[PDB]
């Protein structure tokens, strides 16, 4: 199971080497290369039996990163004003941490996560970074509190999917509004246009039945379009003048990355015809693996080429390995297993690196030297478990979800924007629910696939690729608006 | 002292609204007296949708404390088109914003969005601008989005020249000089040599970018961003690999490697892909593999089950 992920303490760690060229780049990579490397000196490694005298213990401290996100939940203090506008991400981060820990939360915690995003909804559609009297509906707020809902909420009258279903309408009328031709969506009213918004988007849209021809015209075109020479994917495509050609507007990151990767994917399961333009899997496999750091700074993932590694990035580029892997699988299968990334160093650097030291605020880090903070903590943890588990998306599973789907149920059909900017009849439109609802509940846990570094003590549950939530929070949340429970 | 908005004669007409968090909320933030009195009043303010010289001040007193707060640049903006004011002014506040590090998406695309309501005949002085802005953050990624963004649009418009192209072009390998692994660089080249509508790509203008590529390697040699550039250009231009290989080869053990400089331990793990993948070109799948499996077991271990993967699909 290991034979392919060599641990970090049984590899040489050298920096990089300089060619005798030094520079501002090399300045900081060897910087942090002894920043991490020394901490890893000073940590006995996870994997060994004779967990050697005096040296830190690198086991996962669930309690101290659960009072970490305890300690800031119910209060924050008044420098948090930056996050302001990212209310709801406050929120995702801490419910999915939490639910990664395996912390449950109490009936009276969860009304008040719903209590306070239905107060962020705005009856005109979508969600804002705080209370509806105070910001306008973002795209991004709108995932973060669509899967705080799922995570939090319930199907009952103050579980919070009931006023979900009800502003189903009203969220595709803003999503809409928030369409542009080329295939691309301001993130808000007068707002930048990136593959974030695409993502956030698609998502939203997947889960709560809201998918039409007209939401996704040029969608796949924008997205395919933002991949760059490196196989990674920019933040944004330009058209340039039905547009003659598309140009990437950046260089290929880990955020965007993931962002496109996922937004393809999630279109690849829309039965539109020849539709979504395709990408290049191979490269951005490649882009993915490629981002992996040396020994030396611990194999956590950096965001772009020549850049430093990041904890969080474990979530935003090791997340998009199982996306990428996939869909290379399709197009070889399409012409005609040992693991694409080192899973065992990745929890590594997650373990000894990431974790804040012991006996302190708790929380998980960009890297060692910076302070721990909620956004760091939920894409460590995230990432974490996609090396701890092995997901993949199991066509037999997505058959076997075919099989069971029961077309005669559904909620109201959204009313498109443009009178033919729907299904073409209904028939369309119940085989394009099916494929989308058997489709994001086709990843599986593959069995004999979990690779726990440093012993089971350090399990942590199992999360969706694409979506970021559990699976057992994404069934259930999904069935209730596709009426499949 | 801090005077309360409610005690000023300006704001006396004014009625302020408070923030509908509803009951227990979660995640709430102990707002300053200050942000919460200007919320409270620019919530009142939005909601009547006054478009006013007092709305216009108070937006800037909101993003100053909070530059992440998208409602208020939204509404910002709204009030400078409103009132008319002057756009050449607001671009001088935003480059204040900057020196007094005041950043986040919504700035950038302030900044955009009053670019494109500007709609300069020569945007050279923005050119200019954002090239200094660089300096002490080469690689900040908003900054060369917006660049690629002010080069895109104003060629649409017909507004870029061919000299403004050359001295672009200039500058980016200038930038290229000061750090040759500044990716952000590299990813400027590409569309500056490559991907815009305008590019030169004749013959001759192929070979100038390789001899250009594999200098870059020859000085470093370890520099990912040179590789994925070199392995980006020959796939775009669909171009063998195989006769560059010599100037690649000793990199494994047209402008050819120096002695090599010091501080460069063989091989190069990004030259053994290409020689890899150059011999897949010429069909020789068993060397092939031997390559991935020594970049799997000795040269990039990190990688093991990557190249491992590589390996199998030439089996
Ligand atoms: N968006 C974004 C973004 C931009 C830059 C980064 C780069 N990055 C990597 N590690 C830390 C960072 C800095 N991020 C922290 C999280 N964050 C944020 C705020 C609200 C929501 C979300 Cl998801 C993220 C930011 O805007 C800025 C990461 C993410
Ligand atoms: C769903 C959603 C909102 C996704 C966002 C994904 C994400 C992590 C995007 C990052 C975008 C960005 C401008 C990074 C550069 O920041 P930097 O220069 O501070 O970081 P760096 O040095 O690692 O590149
Ligand atoms: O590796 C499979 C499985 O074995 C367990 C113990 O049941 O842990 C062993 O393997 C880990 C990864 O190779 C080592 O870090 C650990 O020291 C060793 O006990 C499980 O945790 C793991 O899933
Ligand atoms: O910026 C104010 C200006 O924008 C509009 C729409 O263009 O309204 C937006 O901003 C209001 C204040 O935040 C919101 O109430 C509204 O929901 C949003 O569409 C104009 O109506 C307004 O004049
Ligand atoms: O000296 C190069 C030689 O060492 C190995 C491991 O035996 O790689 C180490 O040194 C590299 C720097 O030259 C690092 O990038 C790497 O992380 C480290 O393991 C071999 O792979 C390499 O051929
Ligand atoms: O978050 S963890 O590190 O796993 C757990 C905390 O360290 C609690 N450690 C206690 C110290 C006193 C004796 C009982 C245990
Ligand atoms: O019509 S609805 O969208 O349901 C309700 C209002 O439009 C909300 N407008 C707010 C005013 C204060 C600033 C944030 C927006
Ligand atoms: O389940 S197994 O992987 O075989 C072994 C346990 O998980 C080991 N966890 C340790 C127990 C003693 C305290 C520190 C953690
Ligand atoms: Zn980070």
């Amino acid at each position: 199971a290991t034979e392919f992920t060599p641990s970090v303490y049984s590899l040489v760690s050298k920096p990089l080497p300089s060619n005798s060229r030094p520079s501002a780049t090399l300045d900081e990579q060897a910087e942090t290369e002894d920043l991490i490397s020394q901490l890893f000196d000073l940590t006995a490694d996870p994997n060994a039996l004779v967990s050697e005298h005096g040296k830190r213990y690198s086991g996962l401290r669930k309690q101290e990163h659960t009072q970490f996100l305890a300690s800031s939940f119910f209060q924050l203090p008044g420098k948090f004003v930056s996050l302001d506008a990212s209310r709801p991400w406050l929120v995702f981060w801490t419910v999915h941490s939490l639910d990664l820990l395996g912390v449950a939360l109490d009936q009276g915690t969860k009304d008040r996560v719903v209590s306070t995003l239905l107060h962020f909804l705005s009856p005109k559609g979508g969600f804002g970074g705080g209370p509806a009297n105070s910001q306008i509906p973002h795209l991004l707020p709108t995932y973060a509190s669509v899967c705080s809902l799922a995570i939090a909420g319930n199907d009952s009258s103050t579980g919070g999917w009931k006023d979900l279903a009800a502003a189903r309408q009203s969220i595709y009328e803003f999503f809409m509004r928030c369409k542009r031709p080329d295939g691309g969506f301001v993130v808000c009213e007068g707002g930048e246009v990136d593959v974030r918004g695409t993502y956030c988007l698609l998502v939203v849209a997947t889960l709560l039945d809201i998918i039409t021809p007209e939401l996704l015209h040029n969608v796949d075109k924008f997205v395919s379009a933002c991949q760059t020479y490196e196989g990674g994917f920019a933040c944004a495509s330009f058209p340039f003048p039905e547009p003659s050609c598309r140009v990437s507007m950046a260089e290929a990151h880990g955020g965007y990355t993931s962002c496109s990767l996922n937004s393809h994917f999630l279109l690849t399961s829309v039965p539109l015809p020849s539709f979504p333009l395709s990408i290049d899997a191979n490269a951005a496999l490649r882009w993915t693996v490629l981002q992996q750091g040396e020994p030396i700074e611990g194999g956590g993932f950096r965001g772009r080429t020549n850049k430093l590694v990041d904890g969080c990035y474990s979530w935003w580029v090791g997340g998009g390995a199982p996306v990428a892997e996939e869909l290379v699988r399709r197009e070889k299968s399409r012409k005609v297993i040992p693991p694409i990334f080192n899973r065992v160093a990745l929890q590594e650097f997650t373990l000894v690196a990431a974790q804040q030291d012991p006996g302190s605020t708790g929380g998980l880090r960009d890297k060692p030297g910076k302070r721990p903070d909620q956004y760091h903590t939920c894409n460590n943890l995230s990432g974490l478990s996609i090396a701890q588990h092995k997901m993949s998306h199991s066509p037999s599973t997505v058959s076997s979800n075919r099989l069971k789907f029961d077309a005669s149920k559904g909620l109201p059909a959204v009313k498109p924007v443009a009178p033919g900017g729907g299904w073409k009849n209904e028939d369309e439109r119940q085989n394009a629910r099916r494929e989308i609802w058997a489709n994001a509940l086709g990843w599986i846990e593959e069995e004999g696939g979990e690779i726990i570094v440093g012993g089971k003590d350090n399990r942590i549950n199992t999360t969706t690729p694409v979506f970021n939530i559990l699976g057992l929070r994404l069934k259930p949340f999904i069935n209730y608006f596709y009426c499949q429970e | 002292t801090y005077i309360p908005m409610s005690q000023r004669r300006s704001w006396a007409d004014v009625k302020p609204i408070m923030q509908d968090d509803g009951p227990n909320p979660v995640v709430p933030i102990m707002y300053s007296e200050e942000y919460k009195d200007a919320m409270d009043y620019f919530r009142a303010i939005a909601a009547k949708e006054e478009k006013s010289e007092r709305a216009l001040e108070l937006t800037e007193i909101i993003v100053r404390m909070n530059p992440a707060h998208y409602t208020v640049w939204q509404y910002r903006f709204s009030l400078l088109t409103s009132l008319n004011k002057s756009l050449e002014d607001e671009l001088r506040l935003m480059n204040e914003f900057a020196v007094q590090n005041l950043k986040s998406y919504q700035v950038w695309h302030h900044r955009l969005l009053l670019l494109d309501r500007i709609s300069p005949q020569d945007p050279v002085s923005e050119i200019e601008y954002i090239h200094g802005s660089l300096l002490p953050d080469p690689k900040n990624y908003h900054t060369w989005a917006y660049l690629h963004w002010l080069y895109s649009h104003f060629s649409t418009l017909g507004r870029i020249s061919e000299a403004q192209w050359g001295s672009e072009l200039d500058w980016c390998n200038e930038m290229l000089r000061v750090d040759g692994r500044n990716n952000s660089a590299w990813g400027w080249r590409w569309y500056l040599r490559v991907s815009r509508p305008g590019a030169e790509t004749s013959s001759r203008s192929l070979q100038d970018e390789l001899i250009y590529i594999l200098k870059s390697i020859h000085l470093i040699p370890h520099n990912v961003s040179a590789w994925n550039y070199l392995r980006g250009f020959l796939k775009h231009f669909s171009l063998p690999l195989v006769p560059i290989l010599p100037a690649i080869l000793p990199y494994t053990a047209f402008p050819m490697p120096s002695p090599l400089p010091e501080d460069t331990p063989l091989p190069v793990p990004l030259a053994l892909e290409y020689l890899a993948d150059s011999f897949i070109e010429q069909n020789r799948v068993d060397d092939a593999a031997k390559v991935f499996e020594k970049l799997s077991s000795e040269y990039d271990q990190m990688r093991a089950g990557y190249w491992e993967f590589r390996r199998r699909e030439c089996a």
